């Protein structure tokens, strides 16, 4: 009989304050004297003026001298309302607000998406586009990862690999210009597949890259992962057993760091990645250097998955053959009758997806993407909500990093994959 | 934490080694500590691109690659006749994630169907090209121009009067890129 | 005249010689600037280095969406 | 006070009163809308959707104007005082021009008379050309055409050139003003001496800033204002050391002037002006002002006529000269025995640390 | 980075008078093939030996060379968007008589910069006063 | 307490005498507190101004009688307890909650019929 | 705010607007913001109008005409015209005149053409 029932407050509802067991005692391992004196925390602000590891980020922090004792960081500084637009606009109009979450992994981000909307549409893509974003989406993982473990080496001091392996991000930067005609904002993979299908001559332009893609990898690796500095920086750093990781909503590498065997590729197979060979690094210490030497095997093994699928590149259509869901092809739009109406249709009005809801979730290169997406019939979305993994990592960086050294919080900032247009959206 | 079943084969690390069981030699174990073998390695490695070919292009000079497909400043192009592409569907203007867009039409003269207003604001427009999709004569189209940094903002609310000197300038340049991607399309 | 646009030359040729910018990097713009002092365009061939205090530099560079909750941080620098 | 505003010449101006993005109607050329009170008139006028012309001189000083207007609503023009070209391309749209052309010091380029006599009278003829509504002209107090001052004499004869050549010109006398950026409280409150050859004994009713930009725009929304003449000053009589005081009392700093001998400073003052190149806040028309004491016009409007209520300096102090007091540790008073006590229940080294 | 052999080289095939005026410009040490000229001046130079991206490069007509400054058909090309010159190009021959005759650079920064303005009428109309006689 | 300086677990009241209680206790903390919020605002205005704007913002809700509401009430004011005396909130933010600095005015509705009329609604 | 004839022509090729909704150039470029500048440098396209009523009348014997723009998929749709009436056909994308030979006679006769006939 809510919530008239809480106008005179009667049957208070029960919190997990109430529910609190106490331990087995039997088995259960946990004047002016000076030690009464209390000790005064100094409380600093980190950011986003005062310069930080990267990005809009507010951290607050207490410390006991050099010790962190409560961490606090304000986040909202790049919210942007992208979860409300999306209601006004129909489902075509809101893909390209995806490339914008997590701006390093575009295609994977319109990749979650476009597997979202074809879960509600009921439709099987084209063998073609399945092998396409797969091959797309490790080359986008291999994006990331550039980014994410050079700008952390940069910002413990190490200027050098940053340079080099950004002359990568520039190659792999024309192959996602050559597809659609942005270096970052592609908008090429759609619900039914993508935009348009790869010009004749990519395929060998990937595969001359990837003749000499390993050399660029051993070379990072011949100054960082032996390097004292670098493991004397990463050891023992940022330490989460795999027990908390998974109740702090980690995943990706941050949860398989600490031992887990989990990736969604694995675990819930999507698009082509059931038909590729690859292996999954595992760490056992769960620290920041762990969680490092994860990322540079991932980087093989994303390599390793881009030959399977240039060899397996099968033939056919690149979009779902519905011209109901699909804009027909540009000449058969000025051909026929039916491909016309169909394109006026799906350029103003969009097309109808089914009613329901769903969460759908990927390996994003920062770990495990969802989004949760309400239909009400209608050519416009009712809900949007985005699972983002930069969130649950930014939110135990307390329980990471309390009663731990103020000069390790770069070192974690960076183990976790954050970039905070996914955080805030 | 492991998947249901019986536990990998293997899953269960050995017991730690102590020190006394490292299979490596203790002058091995000196002599890297105090020369720092891999810290000389690292350095090395930089000597060798010392001498590598830099990657840097000397720009404005040298230019990028960008493909048929580029995306960049808004065009609106003519029939080889010189009458306007454009007729007025408004289906860029409804495709349009970011409302760029704004437009008025009515009769021409002559009767025909034409806008009397086509003004994109360019810093509303997220530059995806979907105006460019949904037109159904190739009227709006991105160029390959991404030089044009303007000194205020107001030089960058286009007018149909700056999109259709826009598309006659850069016309050479918008049929190629069509001729080259049209297949595709 | 002719020496006070000798020294009018001098005084431009320094501040565009050591172009200075302080880049706050709000998002995914931030990007594209990052790609500014990599190997393929190398600022740094033109003066152009990225200072991280305001304190140090002679250019902004706003390369994301300001938000309301940001804004008063964008003045204050 | 509406939705309909008729100007001089008949023009009606269906206004849509709100904000940034609101239809204001008015067009204002704001000449010297570059300096410290050109901020507070443009400003208002901009922020209600009016479109305001502001003329310039160096670029980079004016960048500032723009924030205040929507799109399209500041615009800015080249302009030279001696380039009449430049002055009535600035003022041909425009229904209100304001003249807050002013400089207490000559200058290699400009006399006193050059900037404010032959200025005014360039501006002033120009505004008679293209019939504009209203010609506001600023000036100062003890503006007067016999004061041996040639500051407040040339301020005397252009009053007289722009009343002659347009009649309906409405003269604002302001108080020497107070506020953000001005000479007055951070004059006092930054140079380490003055030079100041009257023991700081001149005499006036200070006056906030803000008051003055907001009685200018009063006077375009009423047309009663036209060919009225306003002295603007603020309630209380204070003199320079009175205001030092207050000054002193904010920022915990004790004031030293020099006050060396009028005879003496006057021909140094101008040799100061003619060998640096700014404004010292020293010259030989100024050390002559400051033995001049502010008498006030009985026969002038005030803002009482505008429905204004000056406020007195003191109340200004602290507020403007807050970020100016030091705020270091070593600074604080000594601490109470409620503060001694309290130290004792805290370590105050970190031993493990 | 020019090596030595390579400066060398394009000393000998160039002259010190180039070779210094190309280094007040691009700064470096290039010898090509002249691929043709643009309508405002720029010539635009090819050689297939150099390091990739650096093989066609632009000698600008202008000493405040300007990357607007460019033809658009030779821009193209310049950013190898395509690899047929606009001296062998059909498209650039077809006869537009609105096509602008002279350049257009960018206009910025100048008098000459665009100014926007609405393109309609407005929307509603007043009554035009018309007292009626007594 | 424990996550933040002043942060406050999110409970029910129990009954009116325990809602009572804590709106009595929230207004004490609050006009405690003002005093060091003018000047770690440096808010140009005296302690007893902005005392009485935490009186009327107490007084729009003295006439509610749902206690559930008031739990809401309760919680929204230590939300802004804590982003004030943690200097989350910036002087823009507090000076907006006074609004005499609107440039427009504070009485910012028209007086009676006959003035908002002759301006135009207002 | 403008004497030159780049800011009265509504076109180059046009003096008079060509829609009744189109602001006139004299119009629209006056007010403060077209003061200190070139006119010259302004965007004026040339009037789509006026050239496509110098394109000649295509003749034909069939009733029915087919046009496309002429570029094949890089035109418009393809529709389809009738010259049945006595009177220049134009198509509605992109304004190309048709008639039928039937009509010359009548066409040749006709004082003053919206298409030049020849
Ligand atoms: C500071 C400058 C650098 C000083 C160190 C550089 C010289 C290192 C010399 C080599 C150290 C060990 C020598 C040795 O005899 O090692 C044998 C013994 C264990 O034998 P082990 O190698 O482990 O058996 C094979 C298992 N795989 O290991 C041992 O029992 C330790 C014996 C140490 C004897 C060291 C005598 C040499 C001291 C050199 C001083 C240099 C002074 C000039 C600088
Ligand atoms: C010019 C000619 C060439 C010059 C070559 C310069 C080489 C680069 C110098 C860069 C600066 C030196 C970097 C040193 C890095 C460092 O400090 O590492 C700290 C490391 C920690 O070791 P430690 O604390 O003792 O405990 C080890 C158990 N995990 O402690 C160590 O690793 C100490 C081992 C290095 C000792 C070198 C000094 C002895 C030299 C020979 C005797
Ligand atoms: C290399 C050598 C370059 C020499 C260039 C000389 C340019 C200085 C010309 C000085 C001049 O003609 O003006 C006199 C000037 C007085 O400055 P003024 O603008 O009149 O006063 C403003 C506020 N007092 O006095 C000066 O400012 C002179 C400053 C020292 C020179
Ligand atoms: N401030 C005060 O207390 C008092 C001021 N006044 C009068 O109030 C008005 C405004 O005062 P305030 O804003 O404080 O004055 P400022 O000195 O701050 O600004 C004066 C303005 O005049 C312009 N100017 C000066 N000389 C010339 C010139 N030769 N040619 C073109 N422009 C010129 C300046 O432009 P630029 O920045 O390019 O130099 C500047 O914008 C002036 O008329 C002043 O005389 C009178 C009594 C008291
Ligand atoms: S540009 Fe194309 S899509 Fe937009 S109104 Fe014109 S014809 Fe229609
Ligand atoms: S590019 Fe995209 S955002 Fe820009 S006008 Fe075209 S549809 Fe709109
Ligand atoms: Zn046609």
């Amino acid at each position: 009989a809510e919530p008239q029932d809480g106008f005179q407050g009667t049957r208070l509802i029960p919190t997990g304050a109430d529910f609190q067991s106490p331990p087995d005692p039997f088995i259960d391992e946990g004047e002016d004297s000076v030690e009464g004196r209390k000790v005064r925390h100094y409380t600093v602000n980190f950011g986003p003026q005062h310069p930080a590891a990267h990005g809009v980020l507010r951290l607050i922090l207490e410390l006991n001298g050099e010790e962190i004792v409560r961490a606090d960081p304000h986040v909202g500084l790049l919210h942007r309302g992208t979860e409300k637009l999306c209601e006004y606009k129909t489902y075509m109009q809101a893909l390209p607000y995806f490339d914008r979450l997590d701006y390093v992994s575009m295609m994977t981000n319109e990749q979650v998406f476009s597997l979202a909307v074809e879960k509600l549409l009921n439709i099987e893509i084209p063998p073609r586009a399945k092998f396409i974003r797969t091959m797309f989406g490790e080359i986008t993982r291999i994006l990331n990862h550039l980014m994410s473990v050079l700008s952390h080496a940069m910002d413990v001091g190490a200027l050098t690999p940053f340079l080099w392996g950004f002359e990568e991000r520039e190659k792999l930067m024309e192959f996602y210009e050559r597809v659609s005609g942005a270096r970052l904002h592609a908008a090429y993979v759609r619900p039914g597949g993508v935009h348009q299908d790869i010009p004749v001559g990519l395929l060998d332009d990937i595969y001359q890259w990837a003749t000499q893609f390993g050399d660029r990898i051993d070379e990072t690796e011949e100054m960082l992962t032996d390097n004292r500095i670098w493991i004397n920086r990463l050891k023992g750093v940022g330490v989460v057993s795999a027990a908390d990781a998974l109740n702090l909503s980690f995943t990706g590498v941050m949860l398989r760091g600490s031992g887990v065997p989990w990736d969604v590729r694995k675990s819930s197979p999507y698009d082509a990645y059931d038909q590729v060979e690859f292996d999954v690094p595992v760490g056992i210490n769960g620290d920041c250097y762990d969680r490092y030497l994860c990322r540079m095997e991932e980087f093989r093994q994303s390599l390793r998955i881009i030959h399977q699928c240039l060899n397996k590149m099968p033939a056919g259509p690149v979009r779902y053959e519905d011209y109901k869901i699909t804009p027909p092809p540009r000449a058969a739009m000025k051909e026929n009758m039916e491909a016309l109406i169909h394109h006026f249709l799906l350029f103003t009005k969009g097309y109808a997806v089914p009613p329901g809801d769903t969460y759908t979730a990927i390996e994003a290169p920062k770990g495990e993407m969802g989004v949760y997406v309400v239909s009400d019939g209608s050519e416009r979305p009712y809900r949007v909500h985005i699972r983002a993994p930069g969130f649950a990592h930014l939110s135990g960086f307390d329980h990471i990093t309390r009663g731990h050294l103020l000069a390790d919080a770069v070192a974690v900032i960076g183990t976790m994959d954050l970039v905070f247009g996914e955080v805030d959206r | 934490a492991t998947p249901a079943g019986p536990p990998p084969k293997n899953f269960r690390l050995p017991p730690p080694k102590n020190w006394d069981e490292e299979s490596e030699s203790t002058i091995d174990k000196v002599g890297k500590y105090f020369l720092m073998t891999e810290m000389l390695r690292g350095m090395y490695v930089l000597l060798e691109q010392f001498f590598r070919p830099p990657y840097t292009i000397y720009y404005p000079f040298e230019k990028g690659p960008i493909s048929p497909r580029f995306r960049g400043e808004h065009a609106l192009r003519r029939y080889p006749s010189g009458e306007e592409r454009c007729i007025a569907c408004k289906l860029c203007e409804a495709v349009c994630p970011a409302q760029a867009i704004t437009i008025e039409a009515e009769e021409r003269a002559d009767g025909s169907r034409r806008t009397t207003r086509y003004d994109i604001d360019m810093t509303k427009c997220i530059y995806c090209g979907f105006c460019q999709e949904s037109c159904p004569v190739d009227a709006i189209v991105e160029s390959p121009n991404a030089e044009y940094a303007t000194e205020t903002r107001e030089e960058l609310l286009y007018n149909k009067e700056k999109l259709l000197a826009n598309g006659d300038k850069w016309e050479p340049e918008l049929a190629a890129a069509i001729r080259a991607d049209a297949p595709y399309r | 005249q002719y020496a006070l646009t000798t020294l009018d030359i001098i005084t431009n040729w320094a501040r565009q010689g050591s172009f200075w910018p302080m880049t706050f990097g709000l998002a995914c713009c931030a990007v594209e600037m990052m790609h500014l002092s990599t190997p393929r365009y190398d600022q740094d061939r033109l003066g152009i280095i990225f200072r991280a205090s305001p304190r140090q530099s002679d250019v902004m560079i706003v390369a994301g969406t300001l938000t309301n909750k940001m804004a008063p941080a964008l003045r204050q620098v | 006070i509406s939705d309909i505003h008729i100007t001089r010449t008949g023009k009606p101006l269906i206004r849509i009163q709100g904000g940034r993005s609101s239809l204001g109607e008015h067009t204002a050329t704001v000449f010297g809308a570059t300096g410290q009170l050109g901020r507070y008139i443009v400003n208002r006028l901009a922020r209600q959707g009016c479109t305001v012309i502001v003329p310039y001189r160096e670029e980079m000083a004016k960048r500032h104007l723009k924030v205040s207007g929507d799109l399209g609503r500041v615009i800015f023009m080249e302009f030279d005082l001696r380039n009449t070209q430049s002055i009535e391309e600035s003022v041909r749209h425009s229904d209100v021009v304001y003249n807050l052309i002013g400089r207490d010091y000559p200058t290699k380029n400009f006399s006193l008379a050059d900037v404010h006599i032959e200025g005014t009278e360039r501006i002033v003829e120009a505004v008679a050309k293209y019939d504009v509504d209203r010609f506001i002209q600023v000036s100062t107090y003890n503006a007067n055409p016999d004061s041996t001052c040639e500051f407040f004499r040339t301020k005397g004869i252009a009053e007289k050139v722009a009343r002659h050549v347009f009649p309906e010109t409405t003269i604002v006398r302001p108080a020497p003003m107070f506020g953000f950026e001005d000479r007055l409280l951070l004059k006092l409150a930054s140079v380490t001496n003055l030079f100041t050859s009257n023991h700081m004994r001149e005499k006036f009713w200070p006056v906030h800033v803000n008051e003055v930009g907001e009685a200018l725009e009063r006077m375009l929304y009423d047309d009663s204002t036209a060919g009225q003449t306003f002295e603007l000053y603020g309630p209380r009589q204070y003199s320079m050391a009175q205001i030092a005081e207050l000054v002193d009392r904010e920022i915990y700093k004790k004031r030293r002037h020099i006050n060396l001998p009028k005879p003496i400073l006057q021909p140094l003052a101008e040799l100061i002006n003619r060998v640096l190149w700014w404004d010292t806040g020293l010259s030989r028309d100024q050390v002559e002002r400051e033995f001049h004491d502010q008498v006030i016009d009985p026969t002038a409007k005030t803002f009482k006529d505008l429905g204004m209520e000056p406020t007195d300096i003191s109340k200004w102090t602290y507020h403007y000269l807050l970020p100016y007091r030091p705020s270091t540790y070593y600074d604080l008073p000594p601490s109470t025995e409620k503060e001694m006590r309290e130290e004792r229940k805290y370590l105050h080294v970190l031993d493990d640390q | 980075m020019s090596y030595p052999t390579r400066t060398l080289a394009n000393l000998r095939k160039i002259g010190l008078k180039e070779y210094f005026r190309q280094l007040l410009y691009i700064g470096d040490t290039k010898y090509g093939e002249l691929v043709g000229v643009d309508k405002f001046g720029n010539k635009f130079y090819e050689n297939k030996e150099e390091l990739p991206l650096r093989t066609r490069w632009v000698d600008y007509a202008k000493h405040d060379y300007d990357a607007a400054h460019i033809e658009p058909m030779w821009h193209a090309w310049i950013s190898y968007q395509v690899d047929t010159p606009p001296t062998r190009e059909p498209l650039t021959q077809i006869e537009r008589p609105w096509a602008p005759k002279e350049h257009v650079p960018n206009r910025s920064f100048t008098r000459g910069a665009y100014k926007p303005y609405n393109t309609t009428q407005p929307k509603i109309q007043s009554w035009e006063p018309k007292a009626a006689p007594r | 307490v424990q996550p933040t300086k002043f942060a406050v677990t999110v409970r029910q009241s129990r009954n009116w005498a325990d809602a009572k209680q804590r709106v009595i206790a929230a207004y004490r903390a609050w006009i405690r507190a003002a005093p060091e919020i003018q000047t770690m605002y440096s808010i140009p205005f005296p302690v007893s101004h902005i005392r009485t704007r935490i009186r009327q913002e107490f007084e729009r809700h003295r006439y509610v009688n749902k206690l559930n509401v008031v739990d809401v009430l309760l919680q929204q004011s230590n939300a802004d307890f804590q982003e004030t005396m943690n200097f989350w909130r910036q002087q823009s933010h507090v000076m907006a909650f006074f609004k005499e600095e609107h440039f427009r005015g504070e009485k910012r509705l028209p007086s009676n019929f006959i003035t908002g009329f002759l301006e135009g609604r207002n | 705010t403008g004497r030159p004839a780049s800011a009265v022509m509504q076109a180059p090729n046009r003096a008079e607007v060509w829609s009744r909704s189109q602001r006139p150039r004299s119009e629209a470029m006056a007010g403060p913001r077209f003061e200190q500048t070139d006119f010259d440098a302004q965007p004026r396209p040339w009037a789509a109008i006026e050239l496509i009523h110098k394109q000649p009348v295509r003749w034909t014997h069939d009733r029915i005409v087919a046009c496309d723009g002429g570029g094949g998929p890089h035109g418009h749709p393809k529709i389809y015209i009738n010259t049945d009436k006595p009177e220049i056909a134009t198509c509605n994308y992109c304004g190309l005149p048709f008639a039928n030979e039937h009509h010359r006679k009548y066409l040749e006769s006709l004082p003053q053409t919206s298409y030049p006939l020849n």
